[PDB]
């Protein structure tokens, strides 16, 4: 659940840009977006739903 | 209290209150008193550049010395 | 032997500085507290030659008329004055 | 869409170890918000922007100009200058918060070359305000086409001044930066990394400048009491000569003072010709170095 | 602030927080928390009896809380950054040596930016990324994993 | 000996104090020579010379100018390095906000104005605004 989120979310974040880039920027992207989600109230709230 | 600390001080990583004391025994000079040595400097410089005002204060709460 | 100097910076502060005694003072000294201060006696006014930065209409000018600006400006205040 | 693999479960697992909490740098969501919420621009928008801003500056330079001379202008008429004199810094302040993302793109190129995105950026910010100052209407072109050199070569100057520990001049890294290319060339050619010689012999330049070029191009890495007797002992031996032929071993010598006096200038201080000072030098020197006056002090041999 | 500008004022920022504690009420805060001390029976009196340890720091020890913001960062000396040659060919360096380069170098570009008169968001990135940098100088991981 | 050291909140005077200079530039040194750039984070005059009893440019270099700054150079003549405890600052153009009291739990600077600490966070990284002041006296009138 947690990729496809993160996947979904960089991919309107950094609009039309960094898609298949190489992994100095989509993997950084991806990396704050699941650390963000971790400390995440609802998300966890939803995953406990 | 002097001993261990001319022990750990005069008699160790002390360079200046080394070269010091070694003068003042070979002119016959009485040995000179040692204080702030410079590892207190380096700290205190540090505290000050997390501008943590630190100072020193003499007695029970008079002003400060060098 | 040694000088002392007294300057004072464009916010009011003023330094002392002991400068070189056979040597000449500059009228300017950059100050401790990193404003370019001046020497209190006051001689030698120089002008400084402070020329402004490139400015905006300078660099607009470089590629327009003095007549076509207005003639634009005029226009402008035309399309405003449709009210 | 719907498909799992290694390679997935990997990603996932870097990205979860390789920020556990968000970093300076890689937290640029926020800025990139507020760009998304301003509308992109079209040609006819983007010209009569161009020539509101360049009518409020005239309108802004006739008002300052008609100061000096007074000519009060008409309560209309001044009202109606002042507004396209506002009207020219919102044109500006319009036109510039709609091509952030151009900026945004172009400094994307350049990140992770030892600058931080955000840097990056904001050099691109600063190099576009340039561009819409110098981008003209007139000659028909889009402004992302003029646009985009301005912000390049501000990019790539921000990187050649602050891009390493130690600064370097522009016209100097760009060398720095040729090397490496012609390097990978000459390997991908030679399938080694070469000697100066020939590198030399490709770059057009000596061996010696070259590897003085590569040298310049490293990257830092990250982590009495007898003396004070002797200069005694030196008046001590000098108890032993006069005070008119001591002072000039003084002055030779540079006692207390460091100059070594040339033999005139002991003749101007003490009022004589030069020559006589050699005469002393030579009389007092020969005085000096027999034992019985230089006794103990060859003790401090080094 | 289109409407009603002239009733208020409002900032964002480090420069407005440093307006909240110069308009702070430190001896009246500090007795009306008092107060609740001596009068809640529950979580409400446990807030303010926290919060009061903090609050009367600053009333009771004489210092004001303006240190809390910045007008200027000073600059450890030279020589507790070392800045030597490795026989070798190469430069040691501190680490945090860089770090204050980084602070200059977002100083410096704000004062420009501020003198051309640059828009309002540029300017909020520039000092979001001086505040961001000078965290990083004085306390790298409070935010995360650090330049 | 001294008795007791006591530690406090530093203000902008005391930083202004302590420093003999202001770090305009962020140079270090000159690449292809190892001397100190000026104005940078190594400056000579601001932290004091690296070589005793001597100056950048070399006009001084006797014992005897203890108390004299060099003319062109604006080195003072010290007795040592005194860089070891010679110290600068920076007039930076925006005031920030210290991170020790503000980061971590509690947040002394929020338990000083009530302010909850995701509140905060959103208001020094320019997230959100805050009103400093309302005209009460005016606006219920109006
Ligand atoms: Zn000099």
């Amino acid at each position: 659940v947690t990729y496809v989120v993160t996947e979904r979310a960089v991919a309107r974040i950094g609009r039309g840009w960094l898609t298949r880039d190489d992994k100095h920027a989509w993997e950084k992207m991806r990396a704050d977006v699941v650390g963000e989600l971790e400390d995440h109230e609802q998300f966890n709230a939803a995953l406990d739903a | 209290a002097y001993t261990l600390q001319e022990l750990l001080t005069i008699k160790s990583d002390d360079t200046v209150g080394r070269v010091k004391v070694y003068e003042a025994i070979v002119k016959g000079e009485n040995i000179p008193e040692p204080g702030i040595p410079e590892s207190f400097k380096v700290l205190l410089k540090e505290l000050q550049s997390l501008c943590l005002n630190v100072e020193v204060l003499s007695s029970d709460g008079a002003a400060i010395e060098m | 032997p040694r000088q002392v100097a007294r300057y004072r910076t464009d916010n009011g502060e003023e330094f002392d500085v002991p400068f070189a005694d056979d040597a000449e003072i500059p009228g300017t000294w950059l100050c401790r507290n990193g404003l370019e201060g001046t020497l209190i006696e006051g001689d030698v006014p120089e002008p400084k030659k402070v020329k402004p930065p490139r400015t905006h209409w300078d660099m607009l000018l470089e590629r327009r008329s003095v007549e076509e600006l207005e003639e634009l400006l005029k226009e402008r205040l035309d399309l405003i004055k449709a009210k | 869409d719907f498909v799992w693999d290694e390679e997935e479960s990997e990603a996932l697992r870097q990205a979860r170890k390789d920020a556990e909490l968000t970093a300076s740098a890689d937290s640029v969501r926020a800025y990139l918000k507020q760009i998304g919420k301003v509308a992109l621009l079209n040609a006819e928008e983007e010209v009569e922007l161009a020539k509101r801003i360049e009518a409020g500056l005239y309108a802004t330079q006739k008002l300052a100009e008609l100061a000096e001379k007074g000519e009060k202008l008409p309560v209309q008429q001044r009202r109606d200058m002042q507004w396209i004199c506002r009207d020219g810094d919102r044109a500006k302040n319009h036109l510039l918060e709609a091509n952030l993302r151009l900026v945004v793109s172009l400094a994307k190129r350049y990140t992770g070359r030892g600058m931080a995105f955000l840097d990056l950026i904001q050099e691109g910010n600063l190099g576009l305000i340039r561009a819409v100052e110098k981008f003209d209407y007139t000659k028909g072109y889009k402004f992302s086409t003029y646009a985009t050199w301005w912000i390049r070569q501000a990019i790539t100057r921000a990187m050649a001044d602050q891009a390493r520990t130690i600064r370097i001049p522009v016209h100097m890294v760009e060398v720095i930066n040729k090397l490496g290319r012609i390097q990978r060339e000459l390997l991908q050619d030679l399938g080694r990394e070469p000697t100066p010689e020939e590198l030399a012999k490709e770059m057009d330049i000596t061996p010696e400048k070259v590897l003085e070029i590569q040298q310049y191009a490293r990257e830092p890495i990250s982590l009495a009491v007898s003396f004070t007797l002797l200069q005694d002992q030196l008046q001590s031996v000098l108890e032993t000569l006069s005070e008119r032929e001591a002072g000039v071993v003084r002055l030779r010598f540079g006692l207390t003072d460091g100059q070594p006096r040339t033999l005139d200038e002991i003749g101007q201080v003490y009022g004589v010709t030069r020559e006589r000072i050699r005469q002393i030098e030579s009389k007092t020197m020969s005085k000096l170095r027999h034992p019985s006056r230089s006794q103990v002090l060859r003790d401090y041999l080094d | 602030q289109d409407r009603y500008g002239e009733y208020f004022t409002g900032a964002m920022g480090a420069e407005s927080i440093k307006k909240l504690i110069e308009n702070f009420d430190i001896d009246a805060e500090a007795e009306s928390l008092r107060e609740v001390i001596r009068s809640g029976k529950g979580q409400k009196k446990l807030r303010a009896l926290k919060r009061l340890k903090v609050v009367a720091a600053f009333q009771q020890s004489g210092n004001s809380p303006m240190g809390m913001v910045l007008d200027a960062v000073p600059v450890i000396p030279p020589e507790l950054r070392p800045m030597v040659q490795l026989d070798g060919g190469r430069f040691a360096t501190s680490d945090l040596n860089d770090l204050y380069r980084r602070v200059i170098n977002r100083n410096n570009r704000l004062k420009r930016l501020i003198d051309l008169g640059a828009p309002e968001i540029i300017v909020n990135n520039e000092k979001r990324m001086l505040q961001e940098s000078v965290d990083a100088l004085f306390d790298n991981g409070r935010r995360g994993r650090p330049v | 000996f001294f008795d007791e050291l006591r530690i406090g909140l530093a203000t902008a005077d005391d930083i202004r104090n302590w420093s003999y200079g202001e770090v305009k530039k962020p140079e270090t040194i000159n690449y292809r020579t190892l001397k100190p750039e000026k104005d940078g984070l190594f400056c000579e005059k601001i932290f004091g010379p690296t070589r005793d009893w001597e100056c950048y440019c070399g006009k001084y270099k006797r014992v005897r100018f203890k108390g004299i700054i060099c003319e062109r150079c604006g080195v003072e003549v010290t007795r040592a390095k005194v860089r070891r405890e010679r110290m600068g600052h920076i007039e930076l153009a925006a005031p920030v906000t210290h991170i020790w009291y503000f980061k971590g739990v509690p947040s002394r600077l929020g338990y000083l104005l009530d302010l909850a600490p995701k509140d905060l966070e959103k208001i020094i990284y320019f997230a959100a605004y805050v009103i400093t002041s309302v005209d009460d006296e005016m606006r219920h009138n109006e």
